RNA sequence: UCUGGUGACUAUAGCAAGGAGGUCACACCUGUUCCCAUGCCGAACACAGAAGUUAAGCUCCUUAGCGACGAUGGUAGUCAACUUACGUUCCGCUAGAGUAGAACGUUGCCAGGC
RNA sequence: GACUGGGGCGGUCGCCUCCUAAAAGGUAACGGAGGCGCUCAAAGGUUCCCUCAGAAUGGUUGGAAAUCAUUCAUAGAGUGU
RNA sequence: AUAUGUUAAGUGGAAAAGGAUGUGGCGUUGCCCAGACAACUGGAGUGCG
RNA sequence: GAUUAUUGGAGGUAGAGCACUGUUUGGUCAGACAAACUCCGAAUGCCAAUUAAU
């Protein structure tokens, strides 16, 4: 399937990304072929939704402001001790 | 039991005595130092023991030129 | 000018350049004030000290 | 027993024990691993202990890989002796944990059969661990 | 071969540590080939350039072995060099040994006019 | 621009595989009559020079495999503040190392002949 | 004679370099780890030229480290102590 | 005093490895209308004497 | 004399990483450790300009 983010605006401290993945979602960004580096939302309880259904390799098309680039999903940013994602980095394709 | 340990030299002052960018005279010692860490540029004296010092008396520069080397300048006008 | 500033918590037991600061500022006792117009120099040393200060306008 | 063979020095400072682990968080060779979740030395002597007691419940029908070793000595005076005049001798070696790094690893057996296998050897580790399966 | 003229820019760097000299002791550059010879007076402050000579045009390099010309073409810049207002110069080996074709410009050169 | 000298910005210039070119020059190359040369040797450094060739060098071009360069985003630390004794927490500055994208087969100075 | 986790007994006392030393200098303990009380008439001054360790292949096999040549090397040898 | 939820031990008003169908919140799964789990009537297969 | 704001520069701690010196588990590849290891390297502090504000 594919996801539908929002943008996330502006830059703000470490207490606002912290308030954040209480609410579950984690932050991404967007770059490659004419992206130019969109800084977005994924809600992690919909973006494991995605990936039992093309893979750790797929394809999806991330709604960038109403704009599906068709990203792929290059790195995790994980933390073993309590169970989370932090951070995600799509590529345009 | 006992220790065979202690024992050490005491200490000689040894970092920079100036700084960038102020006024040096004739003579002023701008670095003391063990080997090269830091080499003399122009208008700058290497010394015995290697303590570079000043020859004109101007503004200093610590200025790089190398991938791990550097050098001091000294230049006239102020 | 603006930026009327007031002492309230107090330098006994603050660090050496706690003391400095505020007294830069020309704050003497608590519950004192000035009244200076703001800088990069004055607004700079307000977030220096600003848990003891208030800073209004 | 595990120990170096030889160090460049035998009386060295004590590690620190604060913060999170360096690196060493994720199970790389094995399927089932045991992660701990507290900060603690663990001194070599109650690593023999808790990898036979793996191996006996494994019927050594799979592998297992210890994967900490220990680096550092420990030094110690004897009894009765008053402060000072020196630093004692080497007793033995630890290794130093912190929450995140994995300790032991399985593979080659089923889950049912090791979840009941890593918990004979929590019990004679200091540090509370669970129950870590591989990045998927 | 062992590449004779990158041997030789090592060689002339361990030389010219020293010999840099700015607008008043500048350089008089030496260069050889294996038909010719090469010669201009610099100064290194960003690049000054005051009398090139050579030995390809067509007032010299129309005559005998390589030397008569290397005595004969230190005054072409002796001629010049004074007379564009030049005196007191320092010269480097240029990687060389003070030596044949080398040896016999140097001494040409303040026998005329260009005076160490 | 196009060749050569000569310093600078100094692997974003490097290293390695391929491919093209040569009276304008640089080289390759033949020689010991002499100044000069080997602690063994015209190999080298000198020195004489009709001839012989682009083969290697240098020079030009392209392929990003290796080295170097490298954002944005997040984390680790941490100056200040507030509770706190817990292998601490929460808030406000600054901001790494590694990793992804990418830039990349050099940009220029001055005299001399085309 | 003094220091001395009471005194004694053992130990140590001056100079040099590193670490603890908290990214300027400075900084203690009977804290950790080593040297010194000299040597060179060339191992000093200056001038001109050369670049090393080891690895690998080959042959009187002196294991290719006795000596002998080729490649590869980026500083992995050397610098009186 | 006020608006909201939690605790049943005097916790608050002394401390650990381990044990624990105490209880409240946030998610995820597999069976369930052929009505499911529990009790209830007649295959070398799970402890027994 | 002090204090911030802007600016320049010296230096190798915390952290991180194995390119070197030693340590180390499983088949040149994957992983780890370091007061006397460093291809790298903050936050602050320190020395300055003779520049403005208190």
């Amino acid at each position: 399937a594919s996801l539908k983010s929002i943008i996330r605006q502006g830059k703000q401290t470490r207490s606002d990304l912290k308030q954040l993945r209480k609410s579950g979602k984690v932050p991404a960004v967007v770059y490659g072929y004419g992206t130019k580096n969109v800084s977005v939302k994924v809600d992690e309880v919909e973006f494991i939704k995605v990936i039992r259904e093309v893979g750790r390799n797929g394809v999806i098309e991330l709604g960038v402001g109403s704009k599906t680039i068709k990203v792929m999903v290059a790195d995790y940013q994980f933390d073993p001790l309590k169970n989370q994602i932090t951070h995600i980095d799509f590529l345009a394709i | 039991s006992s220790t065979k340990n202690g024992r050490d030299s005491e200490s000689k002052r040894l970092g920079a005595k100036r700084a960038d960018g102020q006024f040096v005279t004739g003579g002023s010692i701008l670095y003391r130092q063990r080997g090269t860490k830091i080499y003399p540029g122009e208008n700058v004296g290497r010394g015995g023991d290697d303590t570079l010092f000043a020859k004109i008396d101007g503004v200093v520069k610590f200025e790089r030129k190398g991938r791990d080397k550097k050098q001091v300048s000294v230049y006239a006008v102020a | 000018a603006k930026l009327q500033i007031t002492l309230t918590r107090s330098v006994i037991g603050r660090p050496e350049t706690q003391r400095k600061t505020v007294e830069a500022l020309g704050l003497k006792k608590t519950n004192s004030s000035v009244v200076v117009e703001d800088n990069p120099a004055i607004r700079g040393q307000i977030n220096k000290v600003k848990h003891l200060v208030t800073v209004e306008e | 027993m595990l120990l170096p063979k030889r160090v460049k020095y035998r009386r060295q400072h004590r590690p620190k024990t604060t913060g999170r682990s360096k690196g060493g968080n994720y199970v790389t060779f094995g399927e089932f691993g045991l992660q701990a979740t507290t900060t603690s030395w663990i001194t070599s002597r109650q690593i023999e202990s808790a990898r036979i007691a793996m191996t006996r419940y494994m019927k050594r029908g799979g592998k297992v890989w210890i994967k900490i070793f220990p680096h550092t000595p420990y030094t110690k005076k004897p009894l009765e002796v008053r402060m000072g005049a020196g630093k004692g001798a080497v007793e033995g070696w630890i290794a130093v944990v912190k929450p995140g790094r994995i300790l032991f690893e399985v593979a080659g057996v089923s889950e049912e059969v090791a979840r009941e296998a890593l918990r004979l050897a929590s019990h004679k580790l200091p540090v509370k661990t669970k129950f870590v399966k591989r990045e998927e | 071969k062992i590449d004779k003229n990158k041997v030789r820019l090592k060689r002339h760097a361990r030389v010219r540590t020293n010999l840099s000299g700015t607008a008043e002791k500048p350089r008089l550059n030496v260069y050889r080939s294996n038909k010719h010879i090469y010669a201009q007076i610099i100064d290194d402050n960003k690049g000054v350039t005051l009398a090139q000579a050579s030995s390809k045009d067509s007032d010299i390099a129309t005559t005998a072995t390589k030397v008569e010309l290397a005595t004969k073409v230190g005054e072409a810049i002796a001629k010049k060099a004074a007379d564009k207002g030049i005196k007191e110069i320092v010269f480097d080996r240029g990687g060389y040994l003070y030596h044949g074709r080398v040896k016999a410009l140097a001494e040409a050169a303040r026998e005329s006019g260009l005076e160490f």
